[PDB]
This record gives structure tokens, C-alpha cells and sequence, in this order.
């Protein structure tokens, strides 16, 4: 289970926001090992950090980088897209479902915390920028 | 950001959902997960002509990575019938399902190029000038429905070509039925005009079933169909010799299978035929769906009928029913996705462990609701009664021309 793959409990970062992630890693000093995976292939065990920098710098459409600190972290090459559901001209939950395929289980446990059945001990509902926010990743486009 | 499930590599975007109140985005997540389930579990498969629609069925459920597909890997056999020769392969649906094969169509004079390409892809044919004798093609129809040049060109690609043909419609039909086999002492009999009747029974006939009527996709056997001369007093000696010791189910009214024919079958089988027939084809289809031993008692799980199909009827041209021909092998195997090793796999293709994930428990076959322009109320009652408490999970439309009015009414019964 000590391997980063889809559905694993951990953190996910888009390739555009990787530097701030890996900066909180060097300052960590083991909170006082950082394992780096290139598309599931080994790159570093732990300059080399510049080698990791260049891979994340020239990531492609189907390319991704994984990290392992007790903690798991994946960095992938998806585009950023924020939808404010309180705003008009936004895609409806239907139009979002017609275009994208979503994971049903993640949508379930997200609702349960929101409904109050579970205490938000892992900060899935984050008080940030004055609003309540959640992050959702689809699994592909609907053909 | 947060400790959650990490995303897929091929994720197209990163959606951040923000709202001033937590109850608003809780409702949006509720709405999203509902319409995500519906859009992912209601699909249409069709093509431009009768040939392409058969091609479309093969592409999606045979040798495809699609989840809920029948076979993840390539196949070895392909069933071929004449284009408008609906009557020269009308009973070929159980053959295609038994042979683990798709049912494709071809013209009479020349082998269509689109068919030629389709045979290569579903069979993983590497070269068209070498030899591919590990692959078989069955020709349903005589020289006047599939001519000699088609079978010669098919052999030019190094393909095995087996022709099932007779001197008329009824003889050729017996060749196809004998190819399927009477491996359960149970058969379906239709008349020379009951083309819509055989389409209603094809999906359950194509079901690979246990001797106990249960589902078995590794050892189960299909049920053949026979079309006879219903406009007569007795039945042909060829029909008598095929239907031996069988519990025959007549599908169709007395205008296509007369009471004289029914009593002749009673006199030729030793058992009273179990007639399933309404006043028209749609009422006959409703009784087929309603039957408990057809789609309910076969299941190995605690749930009831969940998955459903829908195709056209021949109320207008009588040649539309070819789409229900190619759909029947797929609907009879819906529920689980198997690799070339016969093991149940997930979306990514990894095998499923644990006795809970038995492929005979995960499978749930689907009837074909025969409806071109309207849905009979008798069908609606059957679909509702056979549905499980937790509701349905799949609906597949086959072919072009089915009214959406039938489609969304189905979605209400299945509650998708
Ligand atoms: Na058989």
C-alpha cells in the first residue's frame, strides 16, 4: 500500500503548483525520507531537486509525478478549472456529468462530511478565502 | 490541500467547488452524484445502415476497454448474414452468443469493405494475405441472399467460411437452429411471418444458462429458435425430427402459429407447448419480460432484474428487427466484464478477488424491450415488478429510430 495510485488516501497537487509543495518538503527536514516517482518509475529516494524540477517543468498530457513523505502526494498535468456554483453561467451538475465522468464513492464521503454525519477531522471542507470549498477531480471525458 | 483520494493520471481538469454556505455545495454534490450515475448508466449504440449498427455493437462490447462490456479482448468467431436477408439468419442470435461472436451483415453480391475492416479489428487480424484459420465466419443464407463472390472474397483473406443455407427460408432456418443446438430440452418456435416474435425471444434465448435455469457464462448454453410453416395443417417432417423430447415455447399468436400447428407440436413433442402470446408483438414481448424464470430466477445475487435493453420492432418495414438480432447476444451477457481468461475484471482490467465478486453473482442479464414508436403498458408493469428495491443500473438502446419517449419512461421504471 506504500505506493501512490488513483484512489489512495493522500494529497493531490496540479503540476502548476508543485514548487510551493516541494518547498514545504525541504524545510521539513523530516518534520524536524522523500521518495519521488516519475509516472510510477523511480527517480529519487532522498541538484537532484532540479532534475525533479525539470520533469515537472516539461510534463505531458498523460504524465505524472508521485511523492511519499506516512504521507502520500501525487502531482499530475491536468488543467486548472474552478467553478463557483453560486454563480450563473456555470455548468450545472448535469452538464458537468454529461461532459465528465466522476467517482461516485468520493462524491459520497464528501456529502456525508458536508451533511454533518462525519466530523471534518481531515479538513475536507476548508474555510479558505471566506468561502467553503472542495476539490474534485474527474476520471475522464465522456465519449 | 486535504487528505483525500488522489486523482487519476488522465484526469482532464481539477475542479474546485466553492460556495458561501456549506449546505449549498452539499446540495450540488448530491445533484452531481445523481446525474453522474444516470449519464454513465444509459447508453445508445447504433450505426448509419444495418451493417454499421452491427459493427457498432461489436466495437463497444467485443475487444474493448469499456466497462460493462462483454469481452475485454479479441474474439475468434463472427456470424454473418445477408443485408436485407433478415430471414436468412433471423435465428442467428443464439448462435452468435454461443460462439462468443458478434453478428454482422453483408450485401448479396460483394463483400462490403466496412465489414472486411470490422472482421480484422474484432479478430485482431494481422495480415489479410496470410492465413487466419484460427478465425471462423458463418454465412447464414443461400446463394440468392449471400452470393458466391462474397464467400470467395472471404476465403481470399484466409478466413474459414461455413455456409448455413437451404432451398428456402424454412430449411436454412433449421440449419442455423441445428448449429445452435437443443442442449436444454427447451426450444422456441415461431411462424413463417413471426419475425417480430423471434426478436422478442432472442435475448433470453441467447442467455448462457445452467440446467437449473441459473446464469453461467463459462459453461451455460443458449436456446435455439425455429421458424415453421404456420399456414398449414400439420408440420414438416424436418421440423418434427429437430423438436424431439423438447419443452417447446411458442411465441406468437394463432395467425402465425395456428392451433393446428400447436397441436401438431403437442403431438410431436409429448408436452403441451407453453404459448407466450398477446394480441400483437408488443403484448407478446411484455409476457416475455414478465416471466419470472426468464430474467429473475436466473440470478445468483440477492437482487432482482437491474439491467435492460431496448430495440426496434418491425411494425413498419419488417427489416428493422435486424438490430435486435445483433443486440441479443450482448444483452444476454450483461453485468460483468470478462477477459480472455474468463475472469471478472474492473475498469482498469485487474481481476476481482473474494467470493462476493463471483462472475456468476455480478452478472445480471437484460431483456430487449421491443418498442419502435411506443411502449406498451403491459411491458411497463413487467419492468416495474422485476426491478430490485435498490433500483436499476444500466439501460442500453440499440439502433437508430427508437423514440426517446420510450427511453425516458424506461428510466423512470428503473429510476435512473
Ligand atoms: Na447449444
Amino acid at each position: 500500500m506504500s505506493k501512490v495510485e488513483t484512489g489512495d488516501q493522500g494529497y493531490t497537487v496540479v503540476q502548476s503548483k508543485y514548487k510551493k509543495a516541494v518547498e514545504q518538503l525541504q524545510k521539513g527536514l523530516l518534520d524536524g525520507e522523500i521518495k519521488i516517482f516519475f509516472e510510477g518509475t523511480l527517480a529519487s529516494t532522498i541538484y537532484c531537486l532540479h532534475k525533479v524540477d525539470n520533469k515537472l517543468d516539461n510534463l505531458g498530457d498523460g504524465d505524472y509525478v508521485d511523492f511519499l513523505i506516512i504521507t502520500k502526494l501525487r502531482i499530475l498535468n491536468a488543467k486548472e478549472e474552478t467553478i463557483d456554483i453560486d454563480a450563473s453561467s456555470s455548468k450545472t451538475a448535469q452538464d458537468l456529468a454529461k461532459k465528465y465522468v466522476f467517482n461516485k464513492t468520493d462524491l459520497n464521503t464528501l456529502y456525508r462530511v458536508l451533511n454533518g454525519d462525519e466530523a471534518d477531522t481531515n479538513r475536507l471542507v476548508e474555510e479558505v478565502s471566506g468561502k467553503y470549498q472542495v476539490v474534485l477531480y474527474p476520471e475522464g471525458k465522456r465519449v | 490541500a486535504a487528505k483525500a483520494s488522489i486523482a487519476d493520471e488522465n484526469s482532464p481538469v481539477k475542479l474546485t467547488l466553492k460556495s458561501d454556505k456549506k449546505k449549498d455545495l452539499k446540495d450540488y454534490v448530491d445533484d452531481l452524484r445523481t446525474y453522474n450515475n444516470g449519464y454513465s448508466n444509459a447508453i445508445e449504440v447504433a450505426g448509419e445502415d444495418r451493417i454499421e449498427t452491427a459493427i457498432a455493437l461489436s466495437q463497444k462490447y467485443y475487444n474493448s476497454d469499456d466497462e460493462n462490456a462483454i469481452f475485454r479482448d479479441s474474439v475468434d468467431n463472427v456470424v454473418l448474414v445477408g443485408g436485407n436477408a433478415i430471414v436468412d439468419g433471423l435465428v442467428a442470435s443464439p448462435l452468435a452468443s454461443e460462439k462468443k461472436a458478434p453478428l454482422l451483415l453483408t450485401s448479396k453480391d460483394k463483400l462490403d469493405s466496412s465489414v472486411k475492416a470490422e472482421i480484422k479489428r474484432v479478430m485482431n487480424i494481422k495480415s489479410t494475405t496470410g492465413i487466419n484459420t484460427s478465425k471462423k465466419v458463418y454465412l447464414a443464407g443461400g446463394v440468392n441472399s449471400i452470393s458466391k463472390e462474397v464467400e470467395n472474397e472471404l476465403k481470399d483473406m484466409g478466413l474459414k467460411v461455413t455456409r448455413l443455407a437451404g432451398d428456402d427460408r424454412y430449411e436454412t432456418s433449421l440449419k442455423i437452429a441445428d448449429e445452435v443446438g437443443l442442449d436444454n430440452d427447451k426450444a422456441f418456435v415461431v411462424g413463417g411471418t413471426g419475425l417480430a416474435d423471434a426478436m422478442s425471444i432472442a435475448p433470453v434465448a441467447s442467455q448462457l444458462r445452467n440446467a437449473n435455469g441459473k446464469m453461467d457464462l463459462a459453461d451455460g448454453d443458449a436456446t435455439p429458435i425455429v421458424v415453421v410453416d404456420g399456414k398449414a395443417k400439420t408440420i414438416n417432417d424436418d421440423v418434427k425430427d429437430f423438436l424431439d423430447d423438447s419443452q417447446v415455447d411458442i411465441i406468437g399468436g394463432e395467425n402465425s402459429v395456428s392451433k393446428d400447428v400447436e397441436n401438431a407440436i403437442d403431438d410431436a413433442t409429448g408436452k403441451s407447448p407453453d404459448r407466450y402470446s398477446g394480441d400483437d408483438r408488443q403484448a407478446t414481448n411484455a409476457k416475455v419480460i414478465k416471466e419470472s424464470s426468464y430474467y429473475q430466477d436466473n440470478l445468483n445475487n440477492d437482487k432482482k432484474v437491474v439491467n435492460f435493453f431496448v430495440a426496434k420492432d418491425g411494425s413498419t418495414k419488417e427489416d428493422q428487427l435486424v438490430d435486435a438480432l445483433a443486440a441479443a447476444p450482448v444483452a444476454a451477457n450483461f453485468g460483468v466484464t470478462l477477459n480472455s481468461d474468463g475472469k471478472p475484471v474492473d475498469k482498469d482490467g485487474k481481476v476481482l478477488t473474494g467470493s462476493d465478486n463471483d462472475k456468476n453473482k455480478l452478472v445480471s442479464p437484460a431483456p430487449i424491450v421491443l418498442a419502435t414508436d411506443s411502449l406498451s403498458s403491459d411491458q411497463s408493469v413487467s419492468i416495474s415488478k422485476v426491478l430490485d428495491k435498490d433500483n436499476g443500473e444500466n439501460l442500453v438502446q440499440v439502433g437508430k429510430g427508437i423514440a426517446t419517449s420510450v427511453i425516458n419512461k424506461l428510466k423512470d421504471l428503473l429510476s435512473m
